[PDB]
RNA sequence: AAAUAAGCCAUGCGUCUAAGUAUAAGCAAUUAUACAGCGAAACUGCGAAUGGCUCAUUAAAUCAGUUAUCGUUUAUUUGAUAGUACCUUACUACAUGGAUAACCGUGGUAAUUCUAGAGCUAAUACAUGCUGAAAAUCCCGACUUCGGAAGGGAUGUAUUUAUUAGAUUAAAAACCAAUGCCCUUCGGGGCGGUGAUUCAUAAUAACUUCUCGAAUCGCACGGCCUUGGCCGGCGAUGGUUCAUUCAAAUUUCUGCCCUAUCAACUUUCGACGGCUGGGUAUUGGCCAGCCGUGGUGACAACGGGUAAGGGUUAGGGCUCGGAGAAGGAGCCUGAGAAACGGCUACUACAUCCAAGGAAGGGCAGGCGCGCAAAUUACCCA
């Protein structure tokens, strides 16, 4: 029962119309997958050109990427924080797209102390935010999630550093 | 207003005559009026 | 193997212990061969971890097993990807204190060896082997992973890993079968420049002839001859030397070291950047000596026992490459001329410091394309710190050659802070010689960089010789160019200019009628001719007036309101008729003016006055000048009819001209 | 609501603005240029690329969340009467910020990948003009 | 399975080969651009009688197409293939007429040894390298660096490298492969960019007549020097 | 050569080439015995998006011209195509695995492969897949006798994400006024593509319960001579990416017949946007959250009537042109189907039986009064 097709709908002009042809298997759309947090459960969607998606329910780990210093590592994923468009998804924990997720910290406290040296969140290349050095501090860092979990299989993403990173905390405030 | 958001009260068509009401209630009426009265206010 | 692996876990799992109870589901999807890098990620972060209680059980075990998946070269793809990622995420998420077990099983035999003794040298250890050629390669290769995973956190561990990294290095050192001891040596090498910046606060002097046998014996008698091309894992571990304030006295342990450095430098089919490398090698040494009390340590050794013996050699390559080859990279002028800018407050005496200054200026009178201007004003700060050795009362003609440079130099500047070098420069010019002249400009040029009120003043002053006068003219033309703060700026600078040349006009004897005519010739008229075109109508009047002024007194040189403008250029035409021009006045002051009259009965007049103009030019800068108005035809659409009128008049001016000329 | 961003630039680095040129003979607005909006749908912006077809005409409602009408007339030719007649269409077009809107201005739209059910068309040109409102003719 | 008169008017049939037509397999040429090795046999040439006979003809190796052997019978065979019989020591070769069909031109080894095929794209392959493909859908790895779009190549043929290149020229004469003028072999004279879709050239003949073909229809064939001998 | 029915009644109904696997207890043999020729059975790969049937209809939504894919999928075709070793098993490894079918036997039931138990054996079926070796292969190259090279850096692909490069300089204060400057004999001489993209492409960091980088078959069989081999050609099959072909999907402007006893219509399955995601091969109110106030219409929307042409130009001719497989509902394959080919449940008919159970859903023909009228023809040539 679920499509893509445009003939249900009123026109331009404010006109319905019969138009009455069958459902076609290229107007085809499939249910949609609620990635949630748990141990991976990935089904793999054969597609047209017989082309495989990955449609992932349950994901624990993505590698989230540090890019101002130049790093991305595997870290789990804890719990959603936040998602611009449902409550329902930041209600019972649903990774999509455009998510901010809060995500472990150690494999980029450990690639800090390792490439430069100083401590962090316990010369003068090493620069931090004071703010994403309170995530450090907490241990729990603020990630968005930039790849499509339910079309690709994984929830990856990149770190929110600086403007995004603020902006974000205020609308948790919000 | 929008596509569900608000509720529409219309006598659906194939939703009217589903099931009937069964009154499967072991007590005898008399005993339960007098119970509602008698919570943590009374 | 997987195989043999698998029933080993399973007879750890026979012992039935506590500590290993909970951990067995954990245990088992590592050495199943499809979930090993989840099960990695499972284990360490996740609900699960490692209850520091039964810590102590299951980390031997897992340490094992960990480092048997570490070696196993079956499921593992090529390249990076394979099985090098897979020991990067290992060593990246084990902890630093099972980290010296994970060492311990990973060193076998050179777990309990000893390459320093209270003696040099342990020769006994070093003729014999315990580990195949093949087998130190891996070792090395995970060694490299521990220490670019653990950073700092190496300094419990300092006192066997430096042991086993110089064992491998002075076996193949010793062994220059090829390959596998040059990817010994190479990674090795890596590592080494990796540990020495992990570990600042260890103690490097037990063992000296190490680095000696590890750098004099195969490489330095052919160390640029080799390094033409590409940077190498010698230097990268020299670099981290010079950055290191405690590693910089390792380089002092054979004299010819830093002479075969420069002489890379000097070697001129370097490919650019081994030559900035070597280049930042001294500029770490430098900053080093430079240093306060943390380097100062170790200070004196590098001042008197490094640099001092080769200063000489030093300035001979840098100006050998500053005048040899025709290109020069930007990267490497702008970083050498910084080293020169560094290295010239640890000079005290030296060798070759009229060469250094004839570079200098040479390196000023330089183009633009060439050189930037942050890099003028780099090698203004060199010009400032070389001049104050006593070099130039002798060779006189040099010391006129650079006053050449320092005045010329004045009106090319646009930054007050370069401005203020400026005059420093030629404040300690006054100091080392003529010398109340040449103090008089300083204090003119000094309160001309000093502020509005003071700049008045400076111009004033100066309103109330030729050595004297050029800075003050060059000066006095940029200030000219200024558009206007005020506006006094440019009106100030239009009299001193008046007042200049008037002095000019009085010095009228012979052999300073050459001098002082050649002057008034190149400095000033081409300012009035590019100052034409400067969009600013003060500073157009201002050029007006010093032109005006120039006709009025010169003439015996022989290169020389809106009704009333109007008035102005009829009396232009009918000079113009009466007296054809002189061309190179007409293509460069008059039409650019006339044109901005236009763009600013004012058009029509204008364009008659051009239109008398284009006989008394020449054809072969007429042509140009055509391309350029049909240039101003297709790139400017906003005045159409005024760029055609103007063309119309032009070629009946065409038309004219070619009548005549049959 | 998210933070609106052009979706590749990194903007968070401690050590710019992308837009492109549509082509086709036009010229960026100053807007477009530097002006610190953010629209996905715009051409200068956004990654929407224009081509096809180019087309002009009248606005009718400006008074829409960056989308406006424009009332097409064109003449048909009746062959019953043997005659020209007034037919007047309604398009849609996105518009960017980066123009100065007016009512009754004679507006330049091009052609795009289908933005909603009716926008395919995004204004590349506006020309000023003193155009009135519905009683108001011009074939164009 | 089309019909006689469905088939394309280029490659012709006359009231004799039933009501059906074959239609051509898939291939390099396209389909309405095409003539298959069955109407080049046995309907053109006749060096054949029926399906089974060019069957027998096809099934061992006596005809080459493009230097290769071609197997199956509806093998598309577009513009400028050569086409080598070895057993009559022949080479056929595909050019129009001026009224717009197929033409057969017999030719021996010397000019049976290139083909001029025209440019398609050029563009950079996977691992970093420029790659040009022609009409004939072969690509060319490692090109010469002018060689761009609307060219024409002396493809070697028997190793397939680029042996010259005629450029995109207005003074070079050209072939119509397209169009309601098509095939009529004349010189480029015009060309009109017209950005924003379908540019064309004007174009004039040996004999003054003047006339607009667009860019994709157009075939570069030289400027004087006719590479392929068109038949006197 | 023209030739109403509703209801009754019988009859009719895949795939093998030299080139994947042969111990058929299958045939046919001999001059060097694993196999060799023919080869049923079976495993493997391909095939069936139609040939054509029925009937409530589709009123610029289909359709036609005319665009675009810089918004997408494509088996087959044909063309190019893949530099990716080492990296603590060494006191090692170096003719790779296990399943089954066919087959052989023992049966159950009324019930055909409806099938149970027991014993085998192959692959181009499914599956793993460090190694002879101190080398390999890319970029640089000093020195140079064309010498050919001392020694320096480095180690694929597919997915997904972040970032950088996508190209002379950005102190871009450049290049542009070569309108010069110098010599001279005054004639002169010298000083990737696109309209456009974040496109194509390259690289770093990682990621995948992620793929590919030939453990195959046939035919010829030649050079070096460590006579123990090392090299060697032509094809078939298979493989990543980019083409190309064949398609399919949307998509832009114009064009339907009549009617005002049709003037308001849409928001009554969201009606118009924009933001965010989901799903799709991709765009998109296509769908879900947040808000804004719309959109069409007397230039004829909307509603109503049902009577459902284009190109080729002497002409006529010729060419092209929705819903269902007993009824709804859900699922499966494949490059392409919402196949109706199968399955499941419900509903409705109906068949065999040993009364426990088990398989199945078309057209054509004749009668359609008791009296009537065109072959149940032959073949893929």
């Amino acid at each position: 029962g679920i499509s893509r097709d445009s003939r249900h709908k009123r026109s331009h002009t404010g006109a319905k119309r019969a138009f009455y042809r069958k459902k076609r298997a290229f107007e085809l759309g499939r249910q949609p997958a609620n990635t949630r947090i748990g141990p991976k459960r990935i089904h793999i969607v054969r597609t047209r050109g017989g082309n495989h998606k990955y449609r992932a329910l349950r994901l624990d780990s993505g590698n989230f990427a540090w890019g101002s210093e130049g790093c991305t590592r595997k870290t789990r994923i804890i719990g959603v924080v936040y998602h611009p468009s449902n409550n329902e998804l930041v209600r019972t924990n649903t990774l999509t797209k455009s998510a901010v997720v809060q995500i472990d910290a150690a494999p980029f406290r450990q690639w800090y102390e390792a490439h430069y040296g100083q401590p962090l969140g316990r010369a003068a290349h090493g620069k931090v935010d004071p703010a994403l050095e309170k995530q450090f501090e907490a241990g729990r860092l603020y990630a968005i999630i930039s790849s499509r979990p339910g079309q690709s299989g994984r929830a990856d993403g990149y770190i929110l550093e600086g403007e995004e990173l603020a902006f974000y905390q205020r609308k948790l405030h919000k | 207003a929008s596509k569900g958001r608000k509720l529409r009260y219309t006598v659906h068509e194939k939703l009217q005559n589903f099931m009937a009401p069964e009154d499967r209630r072991s007590w005898e009426e008399h005993a339960i009026d007098r119970l509602f009265g008698t919570l943590f206010g009374q | 193997d997987i195989e043999l692996q698998k029933l080993a876990l399973k007879a750890i799992l026979t012992w039935k212990s506590e500590g290993i109870k909970p951990y067995q589901e954990h245990l088992e999807y590592l050495l199943d061969e499809a979930r090993f890098k989840n099960e990695l990620t499972v284990l360490f972060q996740g609900d699960n971890k490692i209850l520091p209680e039964h810590r102590s059980e299951v980390i031997p075990v897992l340490l094992h097993l960990l480092y048997g998946r570490a070696i196993s070269r079956k499921g593992a793809a090529s390249g990076r990807h394979g099985l090098h990622a897979t020991r990067l995420a290992i060593i990246r998420q084990l902890d630093v204190e099972d980290m010296g077990s994970f060492l311990d099983i990973g060193l076998g035999p050179l777990r309990a060896i000893r390459v320093v003794d209270e003696q040099g040298v342990r020769e006994s250890v070093f003729a014999h082997e315990p580990l195949p050629p093949r087998k130190q390669v891996g070792l090395l290769n995970m060694l490299e992973a521990v220490i670019n995973e653990l950073g700092t956190s190496v300094e419990p561990y300092m006192d066997a890993l430096v042991n086993s990294v110089l064992y491998c290095l002075v076996n193949a050192c010793r062994k220059l079968n090829e390959s596998l001891y040059r990817v010994i040596r190479t990674t090795a090498l890596k590592s080494l420049s990796r540990l020495f910046q992990n570990a600042p606060d260890f103690n490097w002097v037990p063992y000296r002839e190490l680095m000696v046998k590890e750098i004099i014996s195969p490489r330095i008698e052919k160390l640029p001859v080799e390094s033409t091309q590409g940077v190498s894992a010698t230097w990268r571990l020299m670099a981290t030397w010079s950055s290191l304030p405690k590693a910089a006295p390792f380089l002092n342990v054979d004299k010819r070291i830093l002479p075969k450095i420069v002489e890379t430098l000097s070697i001129e089919k370097a490919k650019d950047e081994v030559k900035v490398f070597a280049l930042d090698i001294l500029k770490n040494l430098i900053n080093l000596a430079q240093a306060p009390e943390t380097e100062s340590q170790f200070n004196e050794l590098i001042k008197t026992e490094l640099l001092d013996p080769n200063t000489d050699l030093i300035l001979k390559t840098i100006g050998g490459v500053l005048h040899g080859q025709s290109d020069i990279g930007r990267e490497l002028l702008s970083s050498a001329v910084d080293t020169v800018v560094v290295f010239a407050p640890m000079i005290e005496v030296s060798s070759h410091i009229q060469d250094m200054l004839e570079i200098a200026t040479w390196l000023l009178n330089q183009p633009l394309r060439k050189v930037n201007p942050k890099v003028k004003g780099a090698i203004l700060l060199i010009l400032k710190r070389f001049i104050e050795l006593d070099d130039l009362q002798s060779n006189q003609e040099l010391q006129r050659k650079v006053y050449s440079t320092i005045s010329a130099l004045f009106g090319f500047f646009k930054d007050k802070q370069n401005r203020q070098t400026l005059a420093e420069v030629l404040d300690v010019f006054a100091r080392r010689e003529w010398a109340q002249e040449v103090s008089d400009i300083c204090r003119g040029l000094n309160s001309y960089v000093e502020d509005y009120n003071t700049r008045l003043a400076a111009f004033n002053s100066i309103t109330k010789t030729l050595d004297q006068w050029m800075p003050l003219v060059h000066n006095l033309l940029y200030f000219i160019q200024q558009p206007e703060e005020f506006g006094v700026l440019s009106s100030n600078s239009a009299d001193g200019l008046c007042k200049f040349i008037s002095a000019v006009e009085s010095v009228w004897a012979t052999p300073d009628q050459a001098a002082w005519i050649d002057v008034v010739a190149n400095i000033i008229l081409p300012a009035i001719y590019a100052g034409s075109r400067d969009p600013s109508e003060t500073v157009r009047r201002e050029i007006l007036r010093v032109f005006g002024f120039l006709v009025s007194h010169l003439p015996q040189w022989e290169l020389v309101a809106v009704s009333r403008q109007l008035q102005a250029l009829r009396v232009l035409e009918a000079a113009n008729d009466k007296r054809e021009f002189r061309s190179k006045h007409i293509s460069q002051f008059f039409i650019p003016l006339f044109e901005h009259f236009i763009f600013d009965g004012l058009s029509a007049q204008a364009t008659n006055t051009i239109a008398a103009l284009t006989l008394s030019l020449e054809w072969q800068q007429y042509r140009a000048i055509l391309r350029r108005f049909i240039s101003y035809v297709e790139s400017k659409p906003d005045w159409q009819k005024r760029v055609v009128r103007l063309l119309e008049k032009e070629v009946d001016a065409l038309r004219t001209a070619v009548a005549s000329k049959k | 609501r998210a933070f609106l961003k052009q979706p590749h630039i990194f903007l968070n680095s401690k050590v710019r603005r992308w837009y492109k040129d549509v082509g086709l003979g036009f010229k960026t607005p100053k807007t477009a240029i530097e002006g610190h909006y953010i629209d996905k749908k715009c051409p200068f912006t956004g990654m929407v690329s224009i081509r096809g077809r180019i087309l002009t005409g009248r606005v009718v409602s400006t008074k829409m969340h960056r989308t406006i009408i424009i009332r097409r007339e064109y003449l048909h030719y009746i062959p019953k009467y043997n005659r020209y007649e007034k037919r007047h269409k309604n398009l849609a077009a996105h518009v960017s910020p980066a123009f100065r809107v007016e009512e009754g201005d004679m507006v330049v739209v091009g052609q795009c990948r289908p933005l909603s059910k009716t926008v395919r068309f995004n204004v590349l040109r506006v020309l000023p003009r003193t155009g009135k409102s519905v009683k108001k003719f011009q074939k164009f | 399975h089309q019909k006689r008169l469905s088939a394309p008017s280029h490659w012709l049939l006359d009231k004799l080969s039933g009501a059906y037509a074959p239609r051509p397999s898939t291939g390099p040429h396209k389909l309405r651009d095409c003539m298959p090795l069955i109407v080049f046999v046995r309907n053109r040439l006749k060096y054949a009688l029926n399906y089974r006979e060019t069957k027998a003809i096809m099934m061992q190796r006596l005809v080459k197409v493009d230097g290769k052997v071609r197997t199956d019978i509806t093998y598309p065979a577009g513009f400028m293939d050569v086409i080598t019989i070895e057993k009559t020591g022949e080479n056929f070769r595909l050019i129009y007429d001026t009224k717009g069909r197929f033409t057969v031109h017999r030719i021996t080894d010397e000019e049976a040894k290139y083909k001029l095929g025209k440019v398609k794209r050029v563009q950079l392959g996977r691992g970093g390298v420029p790659f040009l493909v022609t009409h004939d859908a072969r690509t060319i790895r490692y090109p010469d660096p002018l060689i761009k779009v609307n060219d024409t190549v002396k493809i070697d043929l028997e190793t397939g490298k680029i042996t010259d290149f005629i450029k995109f020229d207005t003074g070079a004469l050209a072939m119509i492969t397209g169009g309601r003028n098509m095939g009529r072999v004349g010189v480029i004279t015009h060309r009109e960019r017209h950005d924003g879709g379908f540019g064309i050239v004007h174009l004039k003949d040996a004999l003054d007549n003047t006339f607009a073909t667009r860019e994709s229809n157009v075939f570069v064939i030289g400027s004087e020097k006719p590479w392929i001998s068109l038949p006197k």
